């Protein structure tokens, strides 16, 4: 886990291989490509509550919001089992209504 | 060890070859020291810049981003550190080092101004723009605390966070 | 032969914005090679022979 | 009898030097290590969290 150690990337594994006086690691990495420009906002107002994302992150291509994984582009609608609510929202800065 | 006499050259001739293996330890170390510089820093593919208008949640950079004023354009911080310590005769040289000052503050700024901007996507890709405050939110949710916390507490943080960045600038 | 002056790279500027994000589409999976001495040949010297 | 004296000066002047390099290589590798740690250390923590 720990970044750069073994790999410029996301780490996934590696392999040894002998040298006459040493040793040589294959790493395989993961990394990501062909990115895009989104409208985001840290929290959804709905009926004075502020809805937080489980895991992901909204985002909305101009016209509909969705909420997405990080490390990849995968949208879904906005349900009341992928995000959790705290307190009314007034005290969030950059709250959306939705 | 012959300060320019003959006699001693021909002496000394007859000693053998220490000489020719002193040097090439002290350029070995020389070379080393080089490469361990460009190792350290040289840890970015690009130069990012820091975008002209800066509204970063209410956190206060000034004292770390370069100064334009400054010809050397070197943070305050910087200023103070180098301002803080201070230090060919007959066979003695000192090789100027290959990285310049200047270049050391290029990458220090390239680091820092990626990591306001980017957060940790450029150290393995391209560079993505993400809002600070946003950013905030996921470090607090890799320690344990829900983000629910930050967006909560921002203007309490941002003010905790400037009045260590001025106490540090003071005990320097 | 031509002397000039290093470049540290290439220059962007990022385009941050306080209600911006980029999101990757797509992936690759690459390979490298990291080169690590481990060992170096045993010698023996007899004094007495030398 | 000139060459005994140039030859004490000469065997003295270069344990001197040699001692020094000596010096030198000890406080290189100690260097070294430092810097690695850095190295590792700037790569784990400003790159990402740790
Ligand atoms: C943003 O994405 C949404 C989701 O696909 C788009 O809305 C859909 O548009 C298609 C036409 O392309 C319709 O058939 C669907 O009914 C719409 N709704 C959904 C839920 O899919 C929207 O057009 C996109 N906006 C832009 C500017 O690309
Ligand atoms: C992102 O930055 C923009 C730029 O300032 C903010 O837009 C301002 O919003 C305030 C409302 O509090 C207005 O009074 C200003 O006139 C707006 N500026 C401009 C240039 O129109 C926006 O609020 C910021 N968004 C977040 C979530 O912080
Ligand atoms: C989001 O929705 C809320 C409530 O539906 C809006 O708040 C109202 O805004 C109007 C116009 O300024 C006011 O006359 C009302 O008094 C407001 N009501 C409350 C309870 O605050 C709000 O303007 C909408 N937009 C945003 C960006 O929050
Ligand atoms: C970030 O903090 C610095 C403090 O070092 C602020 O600079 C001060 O700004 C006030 C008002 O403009 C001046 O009266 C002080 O003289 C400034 N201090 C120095 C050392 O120059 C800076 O304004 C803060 N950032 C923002 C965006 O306000
Ligand atoms: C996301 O939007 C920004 C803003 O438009 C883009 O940044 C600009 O891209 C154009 C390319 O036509 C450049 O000419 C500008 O110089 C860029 N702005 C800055 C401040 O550098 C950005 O390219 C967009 N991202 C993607 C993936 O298309
Ligand atoms: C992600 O990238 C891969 C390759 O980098 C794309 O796969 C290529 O698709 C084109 C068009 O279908 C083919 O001509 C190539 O042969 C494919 N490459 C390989 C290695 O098979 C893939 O399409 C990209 N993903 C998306 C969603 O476009």
């Amino acid at each position: 886990k720990r970044v750069d150690f073994c790999g410029k990337g996301y780490h996934l594994m590696s392999f040894p291989q002998s040298a006459p006086h040493g040793v040589v690691f294959l790493h395989v990495t993961y990394v990501p490509a062909q990115e895009k420009n989104f409208t985001t906002a840290p929290a959804i107002c709905h009926d004075g509550k502020a809805h937080f994302p489980r895991e992901g992150v909204f985002v909305s291509n101009g016209t509909h919001w969705f909420v997405t994984q990080r490390n990849f582009y995968e949208p879904q609608i906005i349900t009341t089992d992928n995000t959790f609510v705290s307190g009314n929202c007034d005290v969030v800065i950059g709250i959306v209504n939705n | 060890i012959c300060g320019d006499s003959t006699e001693c050259s021909n002496l000394l001739l007859q000693y053998g070859s220490f000489c020719t293996q002193l040097n090439r330890a002290l350029t070995g170390i020389a070379v080393e020291q080089d490469k361990n510089t460009q190792e350290v820093f040289a840890q970015v593919k690009q130069i990012y810049k820091t975008p002209p208008i800066k509204d970063f949640g209410g956190f206060n950079f000034s004292q770390i981003l370069p100064d334009p004023s400054k010809p050397s354009k070197r943070s305050f911080i910087e200023d103070l550190l180098f301002n803080k310590v201070t230090l060919k005769f007959n066979g003695l040289t000192v090789l100027p080092p290959l990285l310049t000052d200047e270049m050391i503050a290029q990458y220090t700024s390239a680091l820092l101004a990626g990591t306001i901007t980017s957060g940790w996507t450029f150290g393995a890709g391209a560079a993505l723009q993400i809002p600070f405050a946003m950013q905030m939110a996921y470090r607090f949710n890799g320690i344990g605390v829900t983000q629910n916390v930050l967006y909560e507490n921002q203007k309490l943080i941002a003010n905790q966070f400037n009045s260590a960045i001025g106490k540090i600038q003071d005990s320097l | 032969i031509i002397a000039y002056t290093m470049s540290l790279g290439a220059e962007n500027s990022v385009a941050y914005s306080n209600n911006s994000i980029a999101i990757p589409t797509n992936f690759t999976i690459s390979v490298t090679t990291e080169i690590l001495p481990v060992s170096m040949t045993k010698t023996s010297v007899d004094c007495t022979m030398y | 009898e000139a060459e005994v004296q140039i030859d004490r000066l000469i065997t003295g002047r270069l344990q001197s030097l040699q001692t020094y390099v000596t010096q030198q290589l000890i406080r290189a590798a100690e260097i070294r290590a430092s810097a690695n740690l850095a190295a590792i250390k700037m790569s784990e923590c400003v790159l990402g969290q740790s």
